[PDB]
């Protein structure tokens, strides 16, 4: 099915918090989090293709 | 109707559907009409004598 | 005076197409079913495919044709009961029957018959409801009532050609059967790359919409299927072209 | 150009169409996975 | 209304939920569960046994 | 009380206008008969009284 994008402010302009980003940025300007796991992601497809094998 | 083609070649795409408009716009009418008190003289139908 | 913007308006038109896409696909599941359960034997073939037929093993006297001495019109409307032959086709079933499912021309004419007419008023002898004076006009399938132990349904079912719409049954045809009878409505494994890497084949629908690549980039819609609507027993349903 | 056309509601044309066969007789639907299917009918005719 | 209470239970294996008439999933139908437009369910199609399976 | 007939043989009993017009009396017969058959496609069935 066609898929429809939708614009929401972060907060309501009364002061009530529309919505809440949570996220530990590593560097200024970082506007979207990365998972910890791309450090070891390919390590550890290999080690679970290792095993199967 | 869907067309049984075979699972293998293709398709012919089927034209999209739509499209008819039409207007009926003005009308009028005016039954014009009039008192013309001359005639008040004389005695209608009703109001007896 | 208020317009849309054009992205809503590609919106509502590719609704507009899957929603005229999955009708096509419903009528012909719909002429899978009344050529099988009509007469049995039910081919699928076209442009750019290869014929293919379907013998779902009816005999003979499932699919009797009137055509003979006193076939159904000669019989006078007056003093002649239909009910005889109603069990006589029904005896050669195998099987309890309980729908004379109808055409929409051939039932004034069982309804001509007033033998049927004063049997539904005995006050001790019929319990068998009929409504004539048709109570759904206009309309799709009609129910008439209660005949015993059967059920009178009318059909008026249209599907459409290339470019016109006809009746799905033929003009004056019935069919007994039952409610109990069970039917399949296979669907095959989608010869599709995408359907096959997404383990999705056994699907009875298969929806997709892309874009194709370069410059002039344009979107496709559709929808697939492999309808194998089957029934385990042809023999249970009687079928009588009327004449 | 300067015409000031309104429009008023449309009309459809709705296409009757009612299965009566798949939800009368086929209640039963059956995915696939292999290529073909197989019906046996057990005459059963005991003397 | 022999018992005090009139209420009894059955815990339903998911294997007896399904498509009705295994039909393909929509929006708001998915697996047999009927959910509104925010995503919460409705309603569920519960499949009666299949044993045996003729 | 028990009057069972053959498939066939009942239907020339049924067919006279006799049993017809004795099961329209209102006042001379409560036997109840069921024409235009209430079990049929199967095994041995009950007429009524």
């Amino acid at each position: 099915m066609p898929q429809k994008w939708t614009w929401i402010p972060r907060e309501l302009p009364g002061g009530r918090a529309s919505f809440i980003h949570v996220f530990e940025p590593v560097e200024d300007g970082q506007t979207r989090g990365a998972n910890v796991f791309y450090s070891v992601m390919e390590q550890m497809k290999m080690l679970d293709t290792l095993q199967n094998t | 109707m869907a067309l049984y083609v075979s699972p293998i070649v293709s398709g012919e795409v089927i034209r999209s559907r739509g499209g008819s408009t039409s207007e009926f716009t003005p009308g009028y009418v005016k039954p014009k009409h009039e008192v013309n008190p001359q005639m008040t003289l004389r005695r209608l139908p009703d109001e007896d004598p | 005076q208020n317009l849309a913007d054009p992205a809503y308006r590609r919106r509502r038109i590719i609704m507009q197409n899957m929603r005229d896409e999955e009708l096509a696909i419903a009528q012909v599941e719909e002429m899978q079913a009344v050529s099988a359960v009509l007469k049995g034997k039910y081919t699928m073939t076209g442009e750019a495919f290869d014929p293919v037929e379907v013998d779902m093993g009816r005999s003979e006297e499932n699919n009797i044709t009137q055509s003979g001495g006193t076939e159904w019109s000669k019989r006078d409307k007056s003093t002649y009961d239909p009910t005889d032959d109603i069990e006589a086709y029904a005896l050669n079933a195998s099987g309890v029957v309980n729908i004379i499912v109808f055409d929409p021309k051939g039932w004034a004419l069982f309804r001509s018959f007033k033998a049927v007419k004063e049997k539904l008023d005995t006050r001790r002898g019929s319990n068998s409801e009929l409504e004539t004076a048709v109570k759904d006009l206009g309309k799709a399938v009609s129910y008439k009532g209660m005949y015993g132990d059967v059920a009178i349904v009318v059909y008026s079912g249209q599907y459409v050609e290339n470019g016109v719409k006809k009746n799905f049954l033929p003009d004056n045809t019935m069919v007994l059967g039952n409610t109990q009878a069970r039917g399949l409505r296979t669907y095959g494994c989608i010869q599709d790359a995408d359907a096959q890497r997404e383990g999705i084949n056994a699907s009875a629908r298969y929806p997709k919409n892309w874009v194709t690549t370069g410059d002039p980039a344009r979107e496709f819609t559709m929808i697939q299927s492999a309808p194998l609507m089957l029934l385990a027993d042809p023999d249970e349903f009687v079928s009588v072209q009327l004449a | 150009m300067y015409t000031t056309a309104q429009l008023l509601a449309a009309n459809e044309q709705k296409f009757k169409f009612d299965p009566l066969f798949l939800r009368l007789f086929f209640r039963e639907s059956y995915p696939f996975t292999t290529e073909k299917v197989y019906l046996s009918q057990i005459p059963g005719l005991v003397n | 209304s022999s018992r005090l209470f009139r209420t009894q239970f059955r815990m339903v294996s998911p294997k007896r939920i399904s498509n009705p008439n295994n039909t393909g999933d929509s929006r708001n139908c998915r697996a047999g569960v009927q959910i509104n437009d925010s995503g919460a369910a409705l309603g569920y199609y519960v499949s009666e046994d299949g044993y045996p399976g003729w």
